[PDB]
């Protein structure tokens, strides 16, 4: 996240950090106590990966990270690799042994697809991550948050030669400087409604992090709900 | 007044239902209960989702 502040313990509870061949190469969100939800392209079928809830600073032990190996990795059936590497970004991660839900390890809410576009149309979200704090800089040890405005599709089309179909969406600043950057895919986009956190978004790509006329670009979990809801419910 | 889903959202916290006679019904997400007032959410499990609840000092 580029132009974000150092989050407080326990501000972003849903948020983990994904660890592979390189450690904190992705975010995601807990959707509850066995399952992650984060973006296709950080994660394939046969890659190890450990999850990492309860994080704030990933060079100190806090006690309250928790540490789980993934034992089955979904990505959305759409999902094609060899297509586009970024259409139907969103994947599932099922843990080996259940969180232990707290205060600092709190599942992100997801509403029905009607609210969940509702709230993206609120047009005003909070992303977060441990993602690079400069376009080709270094990453965050801190977990960085930033609350970004929704960008009109007009816009958000004519800053970029790649496709953004409607099932993505745009935010960002005119000016840049504030974006989420590489490393940050997989995470959160949430929107606050009355005291709660809904997810709206899954945090996709960009180009030149944070530049003028640039904006990040977001998978719409709206159009995922009911894949999220009955490949995690556990009763 | 007119009372709809579409003005204010019901005046539910969450979700809103249109119902019968002017009236919606409001709900919440998983882990909250609807309150006495008939439009806020309350916890109804320890750590309920999207809460914020580590003081922010
Ligand atoms: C906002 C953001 C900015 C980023 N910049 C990078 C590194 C540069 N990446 C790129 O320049 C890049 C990313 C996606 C595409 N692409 C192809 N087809 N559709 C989209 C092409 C190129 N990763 C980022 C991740 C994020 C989340
Ligand atoms: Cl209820
Ligand atoms: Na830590």
């Amino acid at each position: 996240v580029v132009g974000g502040e150092d989050a407080k313990p326990g501000q972003f509870p849903w948020q983990v950090v994904l660890n592979g061949k390189v450690d904190a190469f992705c975010g995601g969100s807990i959707v509850n106590e066995k399952w992650i939800v984060t973006a296709a392209h950080c994660v394939e079928t046969g890659v190890k990966i450990t999850v990492v809830a309860g994080e704030h600073n990933i060079e100190e032990t806090e006690h309250t990270e928790q540490k789980r190996n993934v034992i089955r990795i979904i990505p959305h059936h759409n999902y094609n690799a060899a297509i586009n590497k970024y259409n139907h970004d969103i994947a599932l991660l099922e843990l080996d042994e259940p969180l232990v839900l707290n205060s600092y390890v709190t599942p992100i809410c997801i509403a029905d697809k009607e609210y969940t576009n509702i709230f993206l149309k609120f047009g005003s979200g909070y992303v977060s991550g441990w993602g690079r704090v400069f376009h080709k800089g270094a990453s965050a040890l801190v977990l960085q948050y930033l609350r970004v405005p929704l960008v009109d599709r007009a816009t958000c089309l004519r800053s970029t030669k790649f496709t953004i179909y409607n099932n993505m969406f745009c935010a960002g600043f005119h000016e840049g400087g504030r974006d989420s950057c590489q490393g940050d895919s997989g995470g959160p986009h949430v929107t606050e409604v009355e005291g709660t956190s809904f997810l709206t978004g899954i945090i996709s790509w960009g180009e030149e992090c944070a530049m003028k006329g640039k904006y990040g670009i977001y998978t719409k979990v709206s159009r995922y709900v009911n894949w999220i809801k009955e490949k995690t419910k556990l009763t | 007044m007119d009372v709809t889903c579409n003005i204010k959202n019901g005046r539910c916290e969450q979700f809103c239902k249109n119902s019968a006679d002017n009236k919606v019904v409001c709900s919440c997400t998983e882990g909250y209960r609807l309150a006495e007032n008939q439009k806020s959410c309350e916890p109804a499990v320890p750590f309920p989702c999207g809460r914020v609840s580590v003081s922010q000092t």
